[PDB]
């Protein structure tokens, strides 16, 4: 309904508090990250795609109830967020391509929502010139427009409006004899029009992003804005719920079954390696110990678990208390943070501390070879079509979507109903299903 | 060629000042041009003789924790180098054997300096660098990468009929 | 671009500066390392034509502290597979010469185990085992007395030191001068130990000569000083970079230090790369104000006091059981005390104390040097380190946001889980009169936060 | 800020004394050299003859520090943060043996116009707080001052803070039953209403001990909005420090105890028969700032980016008002009449205030002609 579409131009000249500056950037990253996931898991013209994207847009407050024209809260949030997020993604070329790609899907979706009458006003308020024609002229040149149209079968000329644009602006259409031309003007339907609009927006955005990276030295001096420029996708999750603290009740005699039914693949492999060799290296110990803390183990239970597992390795009981109890006791407590007290997230597992030979930590979908991953999935009692889907997803660098598919097929459901970005979240959603 | 250590940042100035303090005869013999009055500079004093500083050339050619003569011998030459503190120099004048130690130490440093130059091949390398760039040998021994390559570009533009920038100051 | 390519082939870039790149390979076969190295060569040289990378060397082990500050095992390749590993250190010299024999002996052991060829789990176990024993030995007095002697050289006459009282070696030299015969002068060295007198004086003022240690009975060696101020700095400067080891952990191995030690721990050192209200406001100082009637000190850390059913506004009843005065009545005094508490932190920030980042230096100064390194001001005591503010602007900003947060009843009510409990107490304690009282205390902290401190961000300067 | 301060003062000093060139601090030189830098101590304590260091400028020495040996220096006067030009010997490049200390040069005086010579004789009254005894809230000295103002009917009255002292026992123990702001407005209203019949203009200068105001130097003017149309013509709020032109006469106003800070950390060669206050005042006038000392006192907040633009002397003032905890005085230093009236209340007993006459004489004469013709420090 509303005029939420904008060609992002004329940077804001306002001033904002630091809290709003951080919140807008985080929210925009969340929105753009979920647009890509929706695009990967679905197609652009289904009911599910539209419904989920619209619900998410409602949730993040980027289009909602009205206000006095200028300080329209969602419009203002959208504008400031876009221009803030340009700085983060201007640096690298791979980041630039990602930002350009994801910022056009949202514009396509928003243009798909406009009513049939507001498009002309939006176009006129846009760059310089787009015009529509009345039904009289449309019927006057109906046959010629139909003949000039491409090889699309039949004479189905519905009620969709037809726009007249200067021929040069429709270059990519008229050099192939795919539009009707009359006195320097081309008559175009809606689909090619939105294609032209998207191409122009892409060109302008690419120009602006290329220009922004030039003048970047002027913000890097700010100490408050260093977490924005460098680390908006690095190792901290965009928004995380499964954290330290929390409540839970887990019995020690049940971990064997929850390993088969509830644990994600990474924790499954760590648990198997620990139960087989009676030992784990430093990375595996940290990852699996933090995971076990997240799901509801207590200090006494953790000490008992690790001690009872490490005695079978033919060591002296007292050596454990002398050397390994200290780290476990340190983990559950006070300061020394950011790697020692917070359970690992999916992004941190994926993009940091790659395993070596003899190491069983990391993400299976990322560090395992496709053949080895295939054999791993076969031992998991997975249907061959599921392996074909998962390996296809993995090849496209979408590891977490592959893990989502694994969750769905293991629990025998069509859709998980969530976006996975943390192993503890994988355990919690699995326990919720029961 | 005169080889020394910390010549360009100490000994050359001290020597030139002590020469005119006691009014030594014919200071100009330090150079190659007969001159009457001396300036108050150092590079102009010894015209005709190129001075090689082992401290300056070591930085360009090798990486060390410090570029003192004691540390230079330890890394390049692999040999200890004892030091005499400047406070003790007075107390070595009271006996013949002690004052021969001071003379012996002085002689050894001169041979140590000559050894570091030959191992690093400073002299053959200076000739080759100068011939490629096309500048004055005394200037490349003093130091300064920019001055050397400036002459390389200057030669290139001249042979291709160009107007070159005037020297700035 | 090069960094992106290397991380795509499952390799880690641990440093790179404009003429060098350090790459972690996770490989143990040297033949594979060169094969892996030549693959990076072709990858970069595929996109460009003239720029070419070249192999420089191989390290079998590394301890990356900073640029030109590391301990590594360089590989010197012999014929056909075999090599010789050479110990190589740079930038690991301590400027101070006032360390005891026990501290220097411990320091060489830790560096010695690091440059071994064993795995990480073996190194940490050996280091932890030794440090556990050392703490035990010190407490039982099994260490010889001569191990604790410290020697420092005077540069001036003792009566010309401005810091006088805060310098342990000057304090002893003053006692030597006035008590007996021979007189110390500039250039002389002084030997001293730190003992317990029962006089509560500072560790700088409890310095005694070694002779007086056995000659006198009422004094004994201060084990707390040597464990925390002598042993810990030397070990921590090497073992902190190791993953899984933290400065608080070393203290735990050595005694009953950790809780007190973590108060003396740092705040910026944890910055390796939003946060919750519980973890964001954990180093901020609680608001304290005595009761005008009974005098008992009151602690304010949240809007509500208690948990579950019996949770009430913190400003409802006095903490003293015998006192029946409501702090909500005494609102003017609370607001006045707030203002007094904020000028304290603003003045503390503007003091300008800088402290060196090196654990063995820790130079404290209020004078900002005009010689800057790449990171910040360059320390004038040890010429290779950067000074850092003792109280940063982020700590001052977070402190004022904490005062605004313990009096914000508006935001503390939407934070409640169930909509039924929020209604039950809003009609019970939070009368419209009560809501107005919290608004006056909240606006006191907001005046100081309003336009100052750059909680504000200027977008006009940021984009244009 | 610090670099620009050093370079500007050094450039002006080089222009005045016509020296040839400055030498880097770390460069050895057997002949005598002329160095430019700022004085500082090598530790966190009090400066003395043995702990002096000189820190150079960025353009020449790139911020290097060297020790300074003052054994061979006959007469000197040094405090931390002083931009100075030394001449000495530095043979090794790690220590300077100072031999000559160039004297500082002050700013030119204000140049009167033709209008400024047509003004008539005026009387000015000056008082500084606190305006109440240390054991009471009654504010009796304030009422006595108001009575004196009403009796004398001067032309201008300058009142320095604090009006609500931050060090008062009742303030610092929070025994007051009213907000600080309300008490401050009460005091201000009492002052303004009580001197309405006099017709004398009122100037209020803030202090760093004012509890309700911002504790950062330099300070902005006081906030007061409850003024009628009549009172807006007689009451004026200025900052701290301030330069005030009163009938073509330049007044330098500062509330900070600069005399008590500079004198606590200043070393000199002569101690038997010398005037400390005159020497400190000469330092103040030749350093061209309202606070030359760096680092400042332990409890003294300074914002340097604003200190650079709002706390510089524009010219050498005709009269400099410098309230302080030291004994009251009036001294003529370098053509400037420096007046210290003291605090109006000292402990549990009363203090003093000051009165001045101003009238600018004829243009021509023996160069300097002080517009201030009579000063008197009087008990309250
Ligand atoms: S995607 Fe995340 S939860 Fe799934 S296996 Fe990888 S790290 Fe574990
Ligand atoms: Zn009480
Ligand atoms: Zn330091």
């Amino acid at each position: 309904y509303p005029h939420c579409l904008q060609f992002y131009l004329q940077p804001p000249s306002e001033n904002i508090s630091l809290i709003e500056f951080e919140n807008l950037a985080i929210d925009r990253v969340k929105l753009l990250k979920s647009v890509e996931n929706l695009g990967v898991s679905y197609v652009k013209g289904t009911e599910q795609y539209q419904s989920k994207l619209e619900s998410e847009l409602r949730k993040l407050k980027f289009s909602y109830r009205e206000n006095l024209e200028d300080e329209y809260e969602p419009r203002r949030r959208d504008h400031i967020s876009h221009f803030i997020l340009r700085l983060a993604y201007c640096q690298s070329e791979e980041l630039r391509r990602w930002f350009i790609q994801q910022e056009m899907d949202l514009l396509r979706f928003r243009f798909s929502i406009l009513p049939k009458d507001k498009i002309q006003d939006f176009l006129k308020d846009s760059q310089l010139q787009f015009e529509a024609i009345s039904d009289e002229e449309k019927t006057l040149r109906e046959q010629e427009i139909v003949a000039s149209s491409p090889s699309l079968s039949g004479l189905k000329l519905g009620f969709e409006s037809i726009y007249k644009i200067p021929f040069a602006d429709a270059l990519d259409l008229f050099r192939g004899r795919k539009v009707y031309l009359e006195d320097g003007f081309a008559y175009v339907p809606l689909k090619d029009i939105v294609a032209i609009i998207l191409n122009e927006f892409r060109a302008k955005l690419s120009k602006a992003l290329a220009l922004t990276a030039r003048s970047l030295p002027a913000v890097q001096s700010d100490e408050r804005l260093q977490p924005l420029l460098n680390h908006l996708s690095h190792s901290y999750t965009g928004q995380d719920y499964s954290t330290q603290g929390n409540v839970g009740k887990i019995s020690l005699d049940q971990i064997d079954l929850l390993s088969t039914k509830s644990f994600p693949p990474c924790m499954r492999q760590l648990h198997k390696a620990l139960r087989e060799n009676h030992h784990l290296r430093h990375g595996g110990r940290m990852q699996y110990g933090l995971f076990l803390k997240g799901i509801g183990l207590t200090l006494e239970q953790a000490l008992q678990f690790w001690k009872q597992e490490f005695i079978k390795g033919k060591m002296d009981p007292d050596k454990f208390d002398k050397g390994y109890s200290y780290n476990i006791r340190h983990s559950f407590g006070k300061e020394g943070k950011r790697t020692d007290y917070t359970p690992f997230s999916c992004l941190k597992i994926i993009l940091s501390n790659p395993p070596s030979q003899g190491d069983y930590h990391g993400c299976p979908f990322r560090h395992s070879d496709p053949e080895l991953l295939k054999q791993k999935l076969q031992s998991y009692k997975i249907s061959p079509g599921g392996i074909s889907q998962i390996l296809d997803l993995v090849k496209g660098t979408h590891y977490q979507v592959a893990c989502q598919k694994y969750f769905e097929m293991i629990h025998n459901v069509d859709d998980c109903g969530f976006s996975l970005n943390h192993p503890n979240q994988f355990f919690c959603e699995s326990q919720r299903i029961l | 060629i005169i080889v020394g250590h910390n010549i360009y940042g100490f000994e050359l100035e001290v020597l030139l000042q002590r020469i005119n303090v006691c009014k030594a005869p014919h200071w100009s013999k330090i150079g190659r041009l007969k001159r009457s009055n001396m300036p108050k500079g150092e590079r102009n004093a010894t015209c005709g003789r190129m001075i090689c500083d082992v401290e300056i050339s070591a930085k360009e050619l090798i990486r060390c924790k410090s570029y003192h003569l004691s540390e230079l011998v330890q890394q390049i030459l692999k040999t200890e180098r004892v030091v005499i503190p400047m406070e003790n120099i007075q107390n070595m004048y009271s006996e013949s054997s002690q004052l021969l130690y001071l003379l012996e130490h002085t002689w050894k440093d001169a041979k140590f300096i000559l050894q570091i130059m030959c191992e690093l091949n400073v002299l053959p390398l200076a000739l080759q660098i100068t011939n490629i760039a096309g500048n004055i040998m005394s200037r490349t021994l003093m130091g300064g990468r920019s001055e050397r390559n400036e002459f390389l570009l200057l030669h290139a533009f001249y042979e291709n009929n160009y107007i070159v920038p005037d020297k700035q100051i | 671009h090069t960094k992106e390519m290397v991380q795509k082939m499952n390799l880690e870039v641990i440093y790179g500066d404009t003429d060098s790149i350090m790459i972690n390979t996770n490989s143990t076969n040297l033949e594979e390392v060169f094969k892996l190295g030549n693959k990076v060569k072709s990858e970069v040289n595929k996109l460009y034509k003239l720029l070419e990378i070249d192999i420089d060397g191989v390290f079998k082990s590394l301890l990356l502290l900073k640029k030109k500050k590391y301990a590594a095992l360089v590989v010197e390749p012999t014929s056909d597979g075999n090599y010789v590993t050479k110990q190589e250190l740079k930038g690991l010299d301590i400027v101070r010469r006032d360390w005891c024999d026990l501290a220097k002996d411990t320091g060489n052991f830790v560096i010695g185990q690091i440059l071994s060829d064993q795995s990480r789990d073996t190194i940490v176990e050996n280091i932890q085992k030794r440090l556990i024993e050392i703490g035990e030995n010190v407490l039982n007095g099994s260490v010889p007395v001569s191990q604790f002697e410290i020697n420092k050289a005077l540069t001036k006459d003792p009566q010309d030191y401005p810091d006088k009282k805060s310098l342990p070696h000057v304090h002893v030299a003053l006692w030597i001068n006035s008590q007996g015969g021979r007189k110390v002068k500039a250039g002389d060295t002084v030997s001293y130990v730190i003992c317990q007198d029962g006089s509560n004086l500072t560790a700088s003022q409890r310095a005694y000569a070694p002779e007086q240690l056995q000659k006198q009975d009422n004094l004994t060696i201060d084990t707390q000083y040597y464990l925390a101020q002598q042993i810990h700095p030397v070990v921590a400067r090497i073992c902190e970079p190791i993953d899984g080891i933290d400065a608080v952990l070393i203290a735990t191995w050595l005694g009953l230090d950790p809780t007190q030690f973590r108060v003396h721990h740092y705040h910026k050192d944890e910055e390796n790369d939003q946060l919750t209200d519980e973890e964001k406001y954990r180093d901020c100082e609680r608001f304290k104000c005595p009761c005008p009637t009974c005098g008992t000190e009151n602690i304010y850390d949240n809007v509500f006091d208690g948990s579950g059913t019996d949770m009430e506004p913190s400003l409802y009843r006095c903490s003293n059981i015998d006192c029946k005065a409501s702090p909500l009545t005494f609102t003017v005094q609370l607001s006045n005390k707030l203002i007094m508490d904020i000028r304290r932190f603003i003045k503390k920030y503007y003091d300008g104390w800088l402290i060196c980042e090196e654990p063995t230096c820790r130079n404290r100064t209020r004078h900002l040097p005009l010689q800057f390194s790449r990171t910040g001001p360059l320390c004038p005591a040890c010429m290779k380190a950067t000074l850092q503010p003792e109280y940063s602007d982020k700590s001052l900003y977070t402190q004022l946001c904490f005062y605004r947060y313990i009096f914000d009843a508006e935001c503390a009510l939407e934070k409640l889980t169930t909509d039924h409990e929020k209604d039950k107490l809003k009609k019970q304690f939070f009368t419209p009169k009560v809501l107005q009282d919290y608004r006056k205390l909240k606006n006191t902290a907001e005046q100081f936060l309003s336009r100052s401190g750059y909680s504000e961000v200027n977008l006009s300067k940021l984009f244009a | 800020v610090l670099t620009c301060k050093i370079e500007e003062l050094g450039s002006e000093l080089k222009e005045h004394y016509k020296i040839e060139a400055f030498t880097p601090l770390l460069a050895p030189a057997q002949e005598p050299v002329t160095l430019l830098g700022q004085i500082g101590c090598d530790s966190n304590g009090k400066l003395n003859n043995k702990s002096v260091i000189l820190e150079g400028d960025r353009e020449h020495s790139s911020g290097a520090q060297i020790p300074v040996d003052l054994s061979e220096l006959k007469e000197y006067s040094l405090f931390p943060g002083q931009v100075v030009i030394m001449e000495g010997i530095n043979t090794t490049g790690r220590k300077l043996v100072a031999t000559k200390l160039y004297e500082g040069v002050p700013l030119p005086f204000y140049q009167p116009t033709e209008e400024d010579a047509d003004f008539e004789q005026s009387m000015v009254l000056v008082a500084c707080g606190p305006y109440t005894t240390s054991d009471s809230i009654t504010y009796d000295p304030l009422l006595d001052l108001i009575a004196v103002i009403n009796h004398d009917r001067p032309d201008v009255c300058i009142l320095f803070g604090p009006f609500l002292d931050a060090k008062h026992e009742q303030v610092e123990n929070c025994l007051l039953t009213s907000p600080f702001e309300d008490i401050f407005k009460q005091c201000l209203r009492t002052i303004i209403e009580g001197t309405r019949s006099s017709g004398s203009h009122l100037v209020f200068v803030p202090s760093l001990r004012d509890v309700h105001h911002e504790p950062v130097y330099p300070q902005p003017p006081f906030s007061y909005s409850d003024l009628s149309r009549e009172d807006k013509k007689q009451v004026q709020f200025v900052s701290e420090p301030c330069s005030l032109s009163i009938n073509g006469v330049i007044f330098g106003l500062t509330s900070t105890d600069l005399l008590f800070h500079l004198g606590a950390e200043e070393i000199s060669s002569s101690s038997g028969t010398s005037d400390r206050f005159s020497r400190i005042l000469k330092h103040i006038l030749t350093q061209r700032s309202y606070y030359p000392l760096y680092p400042p006192q332990e409890d003294m907040a300074i914002d340097y980016e604003s200190f650079y633009v709002y706390a510089q002397l524009p010219v050498t003032p005709d009269v400099l008002i410098i309230p302080s905890e030291l004994r009251y005085f009036v001294k003529d230093v370098l053509g400037c009449v420096c007046v210290n009236p003291g605090r109006l209340t000292k402990g549990q007993v009363g203090g003093t205030f000051a009165r001045l006459y101003l009238r600018r004489p004829a243009a021509d004469g023996a160069e300097r002609q002080s517009p201030c013709i009579a000063v008197q420090v009087v008990r309250i």
